[PDB]
């Protein structure tokens, strides 16, 4: 599942290491 | 929150009560960080 | 995705299974409150019964999206509609739906 | 040698009229020649069996063309266009109908109500998500059902000399709605037998428990006061009676979730509620 | 070899280091190598000798590497995006300052009060017009200056012994302000004297009458509540005070006009006001 199957989203350009 | 959005709608001979299981997890955007010791689980009696 | 214990209520040991269900009845047609719960996954409550709560616990933080799953476990007959509303963080419990 | 001044100027439709004079209005008649998501607001279409579009037209934003208002509106179009959900009514047995009126539904919730109550002008498309849960074992049909400009009628008295006006609580009730004194001629003399010429849906119970129909803006202005103004009225009204038998469930709710479509205020001062 | 962790990787300055681990922070130091318009609102800005721009930047909307909350921000643009005028403060003689936090001057004000109010997260810049007529025979000087995260102190029982901590009416006075209790320390415990490293404007009423000091969003967030966080208090300071012989205009007051700059709400919920 997704989240603009979900709400209105905007870009996040995600860095998040993982 | 959860919240009756029209009711519960149920005929005759099928159960008045139902149960919803949640199941919870995150996203393929989910990360973590700063790996610590839990909380969530103490030992409290030692481990013989 | 585990099972996320919104039903935290019953400490008994032997209603420790009614934890990881919880019960939707027929109500009076309003917008009745059904469930609460925090968002947070690394919380103490409803999230340490899964297993990113638990991984939430070795950790200190997190960032991205969570999935909660409601899956209705009712007859085939049984139907009707949930209002499942994710507050952000400001907002307090709401007092209606 | 002729203003092009007659009412069919800026249609797509060629007339050929005779004319004796330079105003063209003066000239003769002639001839021609599924997970719906919106802000941070999802719903279920899954048992509708289509989602009506009203009139064909999906509410699309003002046309710079058929705009007349100089300041440059707000479009909030996330925190105002979204699933608004309002308090159910029970279908009973004895369900007359209801409706609702647009967007005086809306002019007391949200981030929409706040735009409605501080900006003079308004316009929106409405997605109307009407939803009624009922068993396979229930049976009934809602005729839901938009109808522009719903201007309702009194009784008149009853007999027809008391030239009566409906009171504020019956001509905007809210998101609460109104019921229908007299669903058959729609508390507007008007037949709901003929209500299918606007845009409608079916909650055939058996068929379908919800119903979408995707409204337009419809008035003859490109924005209107959302206060004073009610583009149109939405009409949820039992034609085949509800039905079930003693034990299925008696409470059966109509919940009616509102999304505005393209959401676009202008003329901001104070916050007025009407 | 090495995980790129330390916390000058994002930045623009290469850094030569030594390392023996594999994580970058575990490194060195090391060494290197007129009228404004906003929304539906005027002001007059000939009389300020420039428009100051808070550290060089102008109040850009959020940058997509910047942002972390996936949910589409309203960006209303010209509902809240307008000066907005404060209740004005009477420079007096005795005058000693006063605060102003933000956005909790606008929090209560406008549909940008109600974005604030419904939005859990918050971010816009200011253009804060700080105006104050005084005739040519009048005289003083306002620090007008914009200090970020301005965390009132107390006066800690006055001795210093009592761990007090401001009120809310301190903290978070709304739009009306508090005056500074003691303004040499700006009741926080930091010489105003040097007020002037933060984005500052002077009103000296020889020389000028208004302020226009042009803010961004200053924060370790890309957005954050609007409601508990204030990310920066506008301090107007008498440095020199406010003089005038007997028959000139007594009464000159100080009004605050203030612009959200490209403000930017997510997080849409019931409207909270704290």
């Amino acid at each position: 599942t997704s989240d603009e199957s979900m709400i209105e989203t905007r870009c996040v350009l995600n860095s998040h290491s993982t | 929150s959860i919240w009756y959005q029209t009711n519960y709608v149920v005929p005759i001979g099928a159960p008045n009560t139902a149960y919803i299981i949640a199941l919870a997890a995150a996203q393929k955007n989910f990360t973590m960080k700063l790996c610590k010791d839990t909380s969530h689980m103490l030992q409290t009696a030692s481990i013989q | 995705e585990t099972i996320l214990e919104v039903n935290n209520v019953p400490t008994n040991a032997t209603s420790l299974m009614e934890r990881l269900r919880f019960p939707v009845s027929a109500q009076a047609g309003k917008g009745e409150l059904c469930a609460v719960f925090r968002a947070d996954p690394g919380r103490d409550g409803p999230w340490q019964s899964t297993m990113l709560g638990q991984l939430c616990g070795y950790y200190t933080q997190w960032s991205g999206s969570l999935e909660v799953t409601f899956m209705f476990t009712g007859s085939f007959m049984a139907t009707g509609k949930m209002l499942i509303a994710y507050t952000p963080p400001g907002g307090p419990l709401p007092k209606d739906r | 040698h002729e203003n092009s001044n007659s009412a069919t100027e800026g249609s797509t439709i060629n007339y050929t009229t005779i004319n004796y004079y330079k105003d063209s209005y003066a000239a003769t008649a002639g001839k021609q020649s599924a997970q719906l998501t919106i802000g941070n607001s999802t719903i279920t279409t899954q048992e509708a069996a289509n989602i009506i579009v009203g009139y064909g037209e999906w509410p699309s934003y003002c046309s710079d063309d058929d705009a007349t208002a100089v300041d440059k509106p707000t479009r909030p179009d996330v925190s105002v266009n979204r699933f608004y959900t309002l308090d159910t009514k029970l279908w009973e047995k004895s369900s007359k109908g209801w409706y609702w009126k647009f967007p005086d539904v809306l002019t007391e919730t949200g981030v929409f109500g706040q735009n409605a109550q501080f900006h003079y002008l308004y316009r929106s498309g409405f997605c109307i998500h009407v939803q009624c849960n009922a068993s396979k074992f229930h049976q009934g049909a809602l005729l839901v059902a938009i109808l522009p400009e719903y201007v309702i009628g009194t009784v008149a008295g009853g007999t027809g000399t008391e030239d009566s006006h409906p009171p504020y609580i019956q001509t905007q009730p809210g998101a609460d709605g109104f019921e229908l004194q007299h669903p058959y001629v729609l508390d507007a003399g008007i037949p709901i037998s003929q209500l299918t010429v606007c845009p409608h849906q079916w909650i055939n119970l058996r068929t379908n428990n919800c119903a979408t129909i995707i409204v337009p803006y419809m008035n003859t202005l490109p924005f209107d006061s959302a206060l004073n103004h009610c583009n149109f009225g939405l009409l949820v009204v039992p034609i085949s009676p509800l039905d079930f038998d003693q034990g299925a469930t008696p409470v059966i709710p109509i919940t009616i979730t509102l999304a505005p479509m393209c959401s676009e205020f202008a003329g901001l001062r104070q916050a007025v509620t009407q």
